């Protein structure tokens, strides 16, 4: 059990038995004796491994497109820098199918069948295979671990297929990687505040140039 | 440690309660005996202490309440920033803020009061205001109606949103004591997070958005044509066009060059020729010095790391050969009662209400405020109110902390005992300087009238008879005048202009500050403030001292926090409740600022108001008559009272006739307070019967049997309307007079 | 549901409510005949 | 019990219980906690499902209608402002009397039930419906169709109410459009139909 900067108060409640736990928790959150609302050691585990996830398809859409327009079969049209593709104005915009707030309300109301549903499960476990909902009320009961639903529908294949410690091993691998995409999203933004020129971009930048280094330089431009 | 524990669902949210009025009272709730039952619920509606026995309740209802407080001053700011939004001429306002007076409320036509809406200019019409908004959305860098909008809904979002956590934070999730009592880190987050980045953040948006936005209009452009305040945040160009520090980006402030943001923080002092207020490059630097210095004191009491103090270890070591024990104790007595924090933080923050009045009238710090004589009139005497009150809300609250919460078996204090103890000589001793300065201060105008209506003006006291000059006023005068030259070699010029040297600052033909000279008239009237002051502590502090026992009384204790009387005996007994110290401290509150804002209000018009000539002679409003007849009470009663009256007594007619009609109105409630505190009850409450005999013969008397108040009652009601009354009064008197003459 | 209409009867509320329609009817009467100085029908 | 609830999963309110047509166990605020004001209600619910149908019917069938070819009818939001062969007072004013009759039997029903069903010309005329708001008799039920076995009526009167939201629905829809758009609801429709992507609330 490699411990990351412990303290006293984490090692009281952060057991390990938690996959991705390495003991580090200084400011008093996770803390099982202050149990609120959103302060639920589950709940903040529960945000820990779906934030993860969001990142594993946000942090990989948020580079694959300019850089496949860097020898990809795009038309280099939909090949843009991700914060130029529409969802900030003042960076740029295009125009698809579509004109933007008819594609927001379209995706939070698909979102919203999923997301609340999603929800659901959490508070009243097995419910939401209960309800008429067309057919698929047969998968959408879940395992009773609201994080990990399982299910044909969401375990399709089923991996974890039966091991525990592999499960534990691979619930180890998940939120690393969940840690490792959240850290990395937060590289992508704060590289564009200064650098301006596309995250992508920016690693080359430092590649045929390494004493480029705008650390030192900490010069603005959008 | 320091966590966060709280409860889940203390109190069911239902409807039940709202229909069984009184139920928090286990006296209350039994139903209404007498009228005096409707009375009782209002009065203790919010005494949360009074209702429950444990801390822990108090605090959550408190906490609860407070976020009921907030809420409502958010829908206070959503009006405002609305009406100046839909109904103002503050876009018109902006072009030629010199002579357009600001008006932001528009009456409906129906019975006539349309004659209201004033001719205020700009091709409008409604009710000049005189709040000063105008002066504050311009030093924003508003300029739009639009902006003015959307704020309104933001300020109204929020108002639900602090509605909301009220709910959440009673009803759902509650927190507990321990919570609470952690008092180290409350401290710490409100001075680096509240105090300390609210001004960081504000000194942003001084730098990026008010400072070019406002040196457009003051340079001279439309409102219509500056570019939006987005438009700098996204090209840096155009913060290049007037400041060339924002080239190099945020570097400097790295490398510690700091030399070279001279051109936006910087440390001018003075005022602004053009628009007669600060200047915005040293207020952006201000905010900037102060957030600074704030967020490091927060850093200072430990929370849950090693670093940090122990509030109650600092306490615990002063203490002195002639104090004793020192200040051990008293972070229990400060901990476990809310009347203790309540009456500690009231002082306080009254304090520093007066303190702002002191201030925004000698350095003017927005745009186009120093020639707003309808502005800085109110603006002066309403935060002089606000802060006499508040400091009596604090005698108050001390006194009942002395009743219900105080006990020298647990909570034992040594400061607080020691000063028990000799509490006889403290109150003589004060009685003694109130008699004193009572004499030496209203005296010599006594005695000045009396001289001058004999024929003897050479045995007044003037500057042209006996003098008596402030030196010590004058002397400090003196120094911050030559403050630029040794003592502050980076200030440009002194930090105001009412130092005893420099030049006016003129604005559109209107006199912003010079320098006021300070004679012998002045010396009077700075003693007679002295006096009230004294007499007003002095009331107070008797009330908080002899809260618990005297030699009168050994039991006043048991009596309660007020309390009418212990009956007619031993000579007689009315009035030693501590509420009643409180009620009489009103009067003097009413009294002490009633003066200063008479004294302020003459002499800015007779020393320092007025238009000023092109060739450069100025003519103050009242012709500089301060100096010689504010000395004799007579003169207060002609050519302030008599002479400055006549705009609001001949009011009538125009849009200053509401005005007219509060004047009387205020006089009318006035004198209406005299029934209740001349008279008694016992008289009221037999022709009370008289009258429901009556209506036991039509059969029309009621249930719930008429009483007459209680005698506690019957002063608030007495003190509340003198109060309403006096206030008003001047109100009328104040606003219809300045906004005529300038 | 009886609790809330129980609370909306209470002294107070119905006050505001009663008094609130009649200054809506004075209001509206001196809007349709101002000045109103006398009686002039019969 | 089992039966769908708006919220799936949610425990809907002890009042509903699904007995109602209609009854999704939909009552966030409880307006029909006790059981008087639910008793009234139902009633509510009940004659806005009719008149908002008729409503539907009255704007949307012949704006469709006009929008082609065939005939005449003017936009519904105008459609006060027409003047007919009198003036409009009277005719609400006829409207008023005439209504009120039933508005005022109907009336006497709801507050006492089965008092109201016979003719108070020819008595012979008596009407024949039982429930509080389904009069039946032969003037609304002109072959029946409503005096049949329990679970098809609790399934007619669900395809009453279930169109009824419908309609209400949709004529506060026509209400909407009609004024921060500028022209009837067939044209909003085809609008939204031509580029749906772009053609919406946000113009
Ligand atoms: C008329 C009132 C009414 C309202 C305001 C809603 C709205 C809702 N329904 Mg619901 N329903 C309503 C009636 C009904 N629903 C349903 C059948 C469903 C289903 C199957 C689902 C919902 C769901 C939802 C929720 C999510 C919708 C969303 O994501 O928005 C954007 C939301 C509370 C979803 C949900 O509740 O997930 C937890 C969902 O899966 N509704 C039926 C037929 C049984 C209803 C009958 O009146
Ligand atoms: C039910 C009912 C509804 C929803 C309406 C709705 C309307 N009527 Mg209407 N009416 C209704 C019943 C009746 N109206 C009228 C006679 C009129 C007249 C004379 C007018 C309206 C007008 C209006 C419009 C007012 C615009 C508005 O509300 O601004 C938000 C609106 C479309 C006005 C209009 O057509 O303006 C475009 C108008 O001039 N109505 C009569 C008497 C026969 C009714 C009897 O029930
Ligand atoms: C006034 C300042 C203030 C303070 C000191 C707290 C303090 C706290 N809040 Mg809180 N809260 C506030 C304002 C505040 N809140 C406001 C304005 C909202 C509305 C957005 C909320 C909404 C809110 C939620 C939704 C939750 C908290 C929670 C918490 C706790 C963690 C802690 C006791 C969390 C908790 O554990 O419940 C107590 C929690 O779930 N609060
Ligand atoms: C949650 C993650 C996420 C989000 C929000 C987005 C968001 C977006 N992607 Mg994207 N993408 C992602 C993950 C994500 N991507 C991943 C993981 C991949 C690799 C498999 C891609 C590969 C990708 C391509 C190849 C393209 C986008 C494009 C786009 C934009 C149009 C939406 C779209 O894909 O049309 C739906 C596309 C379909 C084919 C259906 C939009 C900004 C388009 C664009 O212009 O890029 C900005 C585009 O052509 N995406
Ligand atoms: C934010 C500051 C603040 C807060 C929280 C309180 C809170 C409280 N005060 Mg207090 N007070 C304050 C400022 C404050 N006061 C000031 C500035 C003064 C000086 C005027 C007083 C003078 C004062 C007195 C003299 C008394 C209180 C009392 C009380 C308690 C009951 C209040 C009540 O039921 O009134 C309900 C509300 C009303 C009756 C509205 C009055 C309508 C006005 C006149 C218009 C309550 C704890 C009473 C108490 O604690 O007795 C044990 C009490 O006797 N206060
Ligand atoms: C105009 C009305 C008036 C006057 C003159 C006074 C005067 C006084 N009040 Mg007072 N008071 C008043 C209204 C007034 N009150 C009202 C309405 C209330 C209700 C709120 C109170 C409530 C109140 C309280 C609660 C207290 C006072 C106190 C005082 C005394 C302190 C001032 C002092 O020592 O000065 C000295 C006296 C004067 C300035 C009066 C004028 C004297 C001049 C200078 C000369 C007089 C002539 C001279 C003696 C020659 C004699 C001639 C010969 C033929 C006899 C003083 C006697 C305080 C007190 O006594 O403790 C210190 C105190 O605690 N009063
Ligand atoms: C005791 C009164 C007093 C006060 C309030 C200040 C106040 C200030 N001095 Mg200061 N100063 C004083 C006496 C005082 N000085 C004396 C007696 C000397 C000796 C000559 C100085 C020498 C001095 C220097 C050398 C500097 C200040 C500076 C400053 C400012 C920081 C601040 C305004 C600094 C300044 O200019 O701030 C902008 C600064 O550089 N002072
Ligand atoms: C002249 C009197 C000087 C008074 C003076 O300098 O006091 C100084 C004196 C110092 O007390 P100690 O040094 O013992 O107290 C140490 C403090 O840290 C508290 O323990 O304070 C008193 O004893 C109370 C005197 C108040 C007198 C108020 C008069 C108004
Ligand atoms: C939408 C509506 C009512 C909606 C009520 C709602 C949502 C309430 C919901 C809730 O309470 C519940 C359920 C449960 C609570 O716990 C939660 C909330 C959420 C609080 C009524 C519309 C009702 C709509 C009606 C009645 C429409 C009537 C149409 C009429 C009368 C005819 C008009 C015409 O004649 C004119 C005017 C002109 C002609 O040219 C044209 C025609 C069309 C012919
Ligand atoms: C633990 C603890 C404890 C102690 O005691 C204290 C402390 C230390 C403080 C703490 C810490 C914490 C932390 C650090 C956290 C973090 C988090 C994160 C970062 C997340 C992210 C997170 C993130 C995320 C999800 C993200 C996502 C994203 C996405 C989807 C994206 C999307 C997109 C794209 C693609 C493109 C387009 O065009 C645009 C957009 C739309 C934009
Ligand atoms: C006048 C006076 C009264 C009499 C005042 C009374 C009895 C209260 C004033 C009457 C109020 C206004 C009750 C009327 C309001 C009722 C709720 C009825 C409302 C109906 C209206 C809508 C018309 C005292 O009781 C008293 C007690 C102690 C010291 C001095 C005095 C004192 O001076
Ligand atoms: S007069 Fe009133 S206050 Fe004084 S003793 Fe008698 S009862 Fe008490």
């Amino acid at each position: 059990r490699q411990l990351w900067f412990a303290s006293k108060q984490s090692l009281t409640y952060l057991d390990g038995t938690l996959p991705g736990d390495f003991g580090f928790d200084p400011l008093g959150l996770s803390d099982p004796e202050g149990t609120g609302g959103f302060i639920e050691p589950r709940w903040l585990a529960y945000g820990e491994i779906f934030n993860g996830r969001t990142a594993m398809m946000g942090v990989v859409g948020m580079i694959a497109p300019e850089a496949l327009g860097k020898v990809g079969l795009v038309p280099p049209e939909t090949a843009i820098p991700w914060f130029q593709a529409g969802a900030i104005p003042p960076a740029g915009t295009y125009q698809y199918w579509a004109d933007p707030y008819t594609l927001f309300v379209f995706e939070m109301a698909l979102i919203g069948f999923a997301e609340h549903r999603r929800l659901q499960d959490w508070y009243n476990p097995g419910s939401m295979g209960k309800q008429y909902f067309l057919g698929l009320e047969k998968y959408l009961g879940g395992s009773g671990d609201p994080a990990y639903p399982g299910g044909p529908i969401f375990n399709p294949l089923g991996f974890g297929t039966k091991s525990e410690k592999e499960m534990k091993e691979l619930k180890l691998k998940e939120i690393k990687n969940g840690r490792l995409a959240m850290l990395a999203f937060l590289g992508m933004s704060l590289q564009a505040i200064f650098t301006g020129v596309g995250p992508f971009q920016n690693l080359l930048d430092h590649l045929s140039d390494p004493v480029n280094n705008n650390i030192l330089t900490s010069l603005k431009f959008h | 440690e320091v966590k966060i524990v709280v409860d889940r669902d203390p109190v069911k949210t239902s409807f039940e309660e709202w229909a069984r009025p009184g139920h928090f009272s286990r006296t209350l709730a039994k139903g209404p005996d007498t009228t005096t039952w409707i009375w009782n619920l209002h009065a203790d509606a919010h005494d949360f202490d009074s209702h429950t026995g444990d801390l822990e309740e108090i605090s959550r209802k408190v906490f609860s309440a407070h976020f009921g407080q907030l809420s409502i001053i958010f829908l206070w700011l959503s009006g405002m920033y609305f009406h100046g939004a839909r109904f103002s001429n503050y876009e018109a306002w902006l072009s030629d803020p010199t002579h357009i007076g600001p008006s932001a409320q528009v009456v409906w036509p129906i019975v006539g009061q349309e004659i209201l809406n004033g001719d205020v200019g700009g091709g409008f019409r409604g009710i000049q205001i005189t709040s000063g908004f105008f002066q504050l959305w311009r030093a924003s860098g508003i300029t739009s109606e639009l902006q003015l909008y959307c704020t309104a809904i933001g300020a109204l979002v929020f108002a639900a949103l602090m509605l909301f956590a009220g709910w959440f934070h009673y009803h759902k999730a509650a927190p507990k004591l321990a919570w609470f009592q952690d008092v180290e880190s409350m401290l710490n987050h409100h001075l680096a997070g509240l105090l300390g980045l609210g001004s960081l953040s504000w000194a942003g948006h001084q730098i990026h958005v008010s400072l070019p936005i406002n040196q457009f209009l003051d340079a001279g452009v439309d409102p219509k044509e500056i570019p939006l305040p987005h438009e700098f945040i996204l090209n840096r160009d155009l913060l290049a066009q007037l400041y060339p520090s924002f080239a190099e980006g945020a570097t400097p402030f790295f490398t510690l060059n700091w030399s070279k943001y001279a051109e936006f923080l910087t440390f001018r002092g003075g005022l602004d020729p053009v628009t007669g207020g600060l200047w915005l490059t040293d207020i952006a630097h201000h905010h900037l010095a102060i957030a600074i210095l704030f967020l490091i004191a927060g850093h200072m009491y430990r929370t849950n790391w090693g670093i940090g103090h122990g509030l109650k270890d600092i306490l615990e070591a002063h203490k002195g050969p002639f104090t004793g024990q020192g200040h051990k104790g008293l972070y229990e007595i400060l901990t476990t009662s809310w009347h203790a924090q309540l009456s500690l933080n009231l002082a306080m923050l009254g304090s520093t209400t007066i303190v702002v009045a002191h201030h925004m009238y000698s350095m003017p710090p927005y745009p186009y405020l120093a020639t707003d004589y309808g502005t800085q009139l109110s603006l002066f005497t309403h935060h002089m109110w606000i802060g006499g009150f508040l400091i009596v809300g604090a005698a108050a609250h001390a006194a009942i902390f002395m009743v219900r919460d105080y006990d020298p078996t647990t909570r034992y204090n040594d400061l607080l005992d020691r000063v028990l103890r000799h509490r006889d000589a403290i109150i003589s001793h004060l009685n003694w300087v109130c008699i004193f300065l009572g004499f030496h201060s209203f005296g010599l105008y006594i005695h000045n009238d009396t001289m001058s209506a004999l024929g003897r003006p050479q045995d007044m006291f003037s500057d042209t008879a006996i003098q008596l000059q402030p030196i010590f006023a004058q002397w400090v005068q003196n120094i911050h005048a030559t403050a630029p030259g040794v003592t502050a070699p980076g200030a440009t010029t002194s930090t105001s202009l009412t130092w005893g040297g420099g030049e006016l600052v003129a604005v559109g033909g209107k006199v912003a500050l010079l320098p006021i000279p300070l004679g012998t008239a002045d010396f009077l009237v700075h003693h007679i403030h002295a006096f009230t002051i004294h007499v007003t502590v002095l009331i107070l502090l008797k009330g908080v001292l002899f809260a618990r026992s005297s030699r009168l009384i050994p039991d006043k204790a048991n009596l309660g926090f007020r309390f009418p009387c212990d009956g007619p005996g031993r000579g007689g007994t009315c009035q030693v409740s501590a509420w009643d110290h409180v009620f009489l401290g009103l009067f003097w509150m009413y009294n002490a600022i009633s003066v200063v804002i008479f004294h302020f209000s003459w002499k800015m018009q007779s020393d320092v108001w007025g238009t000023i000539s092109d060739q450069g002679v100025v003519t103050h409003i009242t012709g500089g008559n301060f100096a010689q007849s504010s000395i004799t009470i007579n003169g207060w009663l002609r050519d302030f009272l008599w002479a400055q009256a006549s705009q609001v007594i001949q009011s009538y007619g125009s849009s200053l006739s509401a005005y007219g009609l509060f004047f009387l109105g205020a006089h009318f409630v006035w004198a209406f307070s005299l029934m209740f505190l001349f008279s008694g009850r016992g008289y009221w409450q037999e022709l009370i019967e008289s009258i429901v005999w009556a209506h036991n013969k039509l059969k029309v008397a009621p249930a719930t049997q008429p009483r007459a108040l209680s005698i506690i009652q019957g002063r608030a009601v007495g003190v509340t309307h003198y109060l309403l009354g006096g206030i008003a009064t001047t109100w009328a008197f104040f606003l219809a007079r300045i906004i005529a003459v300038g | 549901m009886r609790d809330i209409k129980t609370y909306l009867s209470v002294a107070p509320v119905l006050s505001t409510l009663w008094f609130g329609a009649l200054a809506g009817l004075l209001i509206e009467i001196n809007r349709l005949f101002p000045d109103a100085l006398s009686f002039p029908f019969f | 019990p089992e039966r769908p609830i708006w919220f799936p999963g949610s425990t809907p309110p002890p009042w509903l219980d699904g007995s109602l047509p209609g009854d999704f166990g939909f009552d966030p605020w409880g307006l029909g906690s006790d059981p008087e004001s639910l008793r009234w209600n139902v009633q509510a619910e009940l004659v806005h499902c009719r008149w908002a149908m008729l409503g539907a019917a009255g704007i949307f069938i012949p704006e469709l209608l006009t929008k082609i070819g065939i005939l005449n009818t003017p936009s519904w939001y105008t459609a006060g402002e027409q003047e007919y062969f009198t003036d409009t007072t009277t005719l609400f004013i006829v409207e008023l009397i005439l209504i009120g009759w039933a508005e005022g039997r109907r009336w006497a029903d709801i507050i006492k039930p089965g008092c109201v069903n016979t003719d108070p010309i020819f008595p012979n005329n008596k009407l024949t419906g039982t429930d509080v708001g389904y009069p039946g008799g032969l003037w609304f039920d002109p072959l029946g169709y409503g005096t049949g076995s329990p679970e098809k009526l609790k399934e007619l009167r669900t395809k009453e109410i279930k169109n009824g939201r419908l309609a209400m629905l949709a004529v506060m829809g026509a209400w909407f459009q009609a004024e921060y758009t500028g022209t009837g609801p067939i044209d909003n429709l085809f609008a939204h139909l031509a580029d749906p992507g772009h053609a919406t609330i946000f113009r």
